């Protein structure tokens, strides 16, 4: 029986394997059911470490962190995928994954319409059909970079110097193809 | 069908959790099981010039108690060898251990602790 | 008059000294250095110094304070007390715990046994100097090479006559007396050893080749912790048992920049 050391948000549901928006591979997430909230699981791994939990030893030395995610990043992964395919589709046909079947959870998120407004061009009479917009996305990413730059100064991490750092941090949530357009933007 | 990708956690077990003493060692121990920590480790912890002093395997260990930052809570989860996982214990702080000296300010463990604060702002909704 | 200070817990060093006689401050003194507990896998190592003035050197021979391998623990305690009622004899002890021996030798930088043994010796010679003792002659008993040790002490004490010789205990009376202090202190230290571990007797001499010691060692093996603090982890005797009976331990000696700098990555399992 392996013990896991977790650092979750104060107020705190199951563990779900969803797609990594930048890598396109597997990633563990912690979904909250009652409040329809999404969290990402990050792991601290460094060589030569172990845990002593009361009267037991844990060989790892691993520290897990469950921090909130902006759901738009994962939503973009499916919107970008559908974008090349054709034009204007309903959300149930865009957020489709045979590899990661737990993407259904994204469709039931509270306030999807208001969120999607940031990255998509939509049509429908009060439906709803969505098409990935590049102009809106880069404008939304421009805000994301400014949001992080404000947070970097406060936390005192390490104007142009911190901007190129914030772009690299945000590029760990958007695929390589999008990252290049963001720098040129 | 879709349950294969999801591991459920007992919400009632998060409430029923007495604080657990957590120690982070600067060495890798191959085993995973019980240990008489209260027999060898705990009664040997001393107070020195730098911080807490103790020796593991005849090597001097010097460390400080690191507190879980406000906005975070520590849980200890256990899984077997439908999928389930349960929070067995709780924790407000963990003692950090370094070989001979307390790990520096540039220690990766200390850097990882400053992530949930930045992650809370990176992922916040834009106006 | 008795070594009561040895009743309290030791995890490092434990210094004991007799009050400095009035004579010792004025008249030039002669100093003797000896040790007890250099070879056992178990217990502490004791270093002792005994001082007396140059005129009362023959008076030190007057009482049968000569060293012997035959001498009983009680027989050595009677000679030690005989030194305590002497108006001129002074002494200072240094009881190095097995944990201090382990930690020094098994450190990030290897502090060898011989350096730690020689450094404890100079430390007592210096202690005496700082305590107003007029030391002008130093006599040391060595297990190995006397030439290097004597050259070392002369650099540490350039204004003091330093004599380092093998079996100096049988040759000089100051060294014989210092030997009685070390053995008495060692015996009393292992006797009333306050033990840090929360678990609890017969182990023998404590030497590696002793059948009772290796029997006690094999019995007290813990898979994670190995041995209690009373055992010298640095000794090859403890290390070989650990290699075969206890679990393996690995020390440092034996994705964006932000995440890489603080050993952070996304979780793919659990």
């Amino acid at each position: 029986m392996r013990q896991h050391v977790f650092l979750v948000s104060e107020y705190l549901l199951m563990f779900v394997k969803l797609v990594n928006p930048c890598s396109g591979e597997g990633a563990i997430y912690l979904f909250n059911m009652c409040l329809q909230q999404l969290f990402e699981v990050k792991v601290f791994k460094e060589k030569h470490h172990s845990w002593f939990i009361n009267q037991s030893v844990q060989s790892g030395g691993l520290l897990h962190f469950a921090t909130p995610v902006d759901p738009l990043f994962l939503l973009l992964h499916y919107l970008i995928k559908a974008d090349k395919e054709g034009k204007f589709q309903p959300l149930d046909q865009v957020v489709v994954d045979n590899v990661f079947p737990n993407c259904i959870l994204l469709l039931k998120l509270p306030g999807l319409e208001k969120l999607l407004h940031h990255v998509t061009e939509e049509k429908g009479n009060p439906k709803k059909y969505y098409k990935y917009s590049k102009e809106k996305t880069l404008k939304w990413l421009e805000k994301k970079v400014n949001q992080t730059v404000a947070a970097l100064k406060t936390n005192n991490v390490n104007e142009e110097d911190y901007i190129r750092y914030a772009h690299g941090l945000i590029s760990d949530y958007i695929p390589k193809e999008l990252s290049d357009d963001l720098s040129k933007y | 069908a879709i349950e294969r990708h999801r591991v459920h956690l007992r919400s009632a077990t998060l409430r029923d959790a007495v604080p657990a003493t957590l120690h982070l060692l600067p060495c890798e121990v191959a085993v995973d099981g019980p240990a008489p920590v209260g027999r060898f480790f705990t009664p040997a912890i001393r107070q020195g010039p730098e911080g807490l002093e103790v020796s593991f395997r005849g090597r001097c260990l010097r460390g400080e108690e690191v507190a879980v930052p406000p906005g975070l809570v520590g849980y200890v989860m256990v899984t077997e060898e439908d999928r389930f996982i349960g929070a067995t214990a709780n924790f407000s702080r963990f003692t950090l251990w370094g070989l001979e000296t307390i790990p520096g300010p540039d220690a990766k463990v200390r850097g990882a602790l400053t992530w949930p604060s930045l992650a809370a702002a990176i992922h916040a909704q834009v106006p | 008059m008795d070594l009561s200070e040895l009743e309290r817990d030791n995890t490092g060093r434990c210094r004991l000294s007799s009050p400095v006689p009035a004579v010792c401050r004025k008249e030039p003194c002669v100093l003797g250095v000896d040790e007890a507990g250099r070879g056992p896998v178990l217990g502490p190592m004791v270093y002792a110094i005994c001082y007396c003035p140059l005129p009362r050197l023959a008076d030190l021979e007057a009482l049968k304070v000569a060293d012997s391998k035959t001498l009983l623990e009680s027989e050595r305690e009677r000679l030690f007390a005989k030194m305590e009622d002497t108006d001129f004899v002074g002494w200072a002890l240094d009881v190095l715990s097995p944990n201090l021996i382990s930690t020094s030798m098994l450190g990030r930088v290897k502090y060898n046994l011989n350096s730690l043994s020689h450094d404890t010796a100079t430390g007592l010679i210096q202690y005496a100097l700082d305590q107003g003792v007029n030391v002008t002659q130093v006599f040391v008993d060595t297990v190995g090479m006397p030439e290097t040790y004597q050259a070392r002490l002369q650099q540490s004490f350039p204004g003091i006559e330093v004599t380092v010789k093998a079996k100096a205990d049988a040759l000089y009376p100051v060294v014989s007396a210092a030997s009685i202090c070390a053995k008495v202190a060692r015996d009393q230290a292992v006797k009333k050893w306050q033990f840090v571990e929360k678990l609890q007797t017969d182990y023998g001499s404590g030497y590696p080749n002793d059948p009772k010691t290796k029997a006690w060692l094999k019995e007290h093996v813990e898979p994670v912790f190995g041995f209690p603090q009373f055992v010298r982890f640095s000794w090859r005797t403890a290390q070989t048992i650990l290699e075969k009976e206890a679990e393996d331990v690995i020390w440092e000696d034996s994705s964006h920049r932000y995440f890489l700098e603080r050993g952070l990555e996304s979780a793919t399992s659990l």
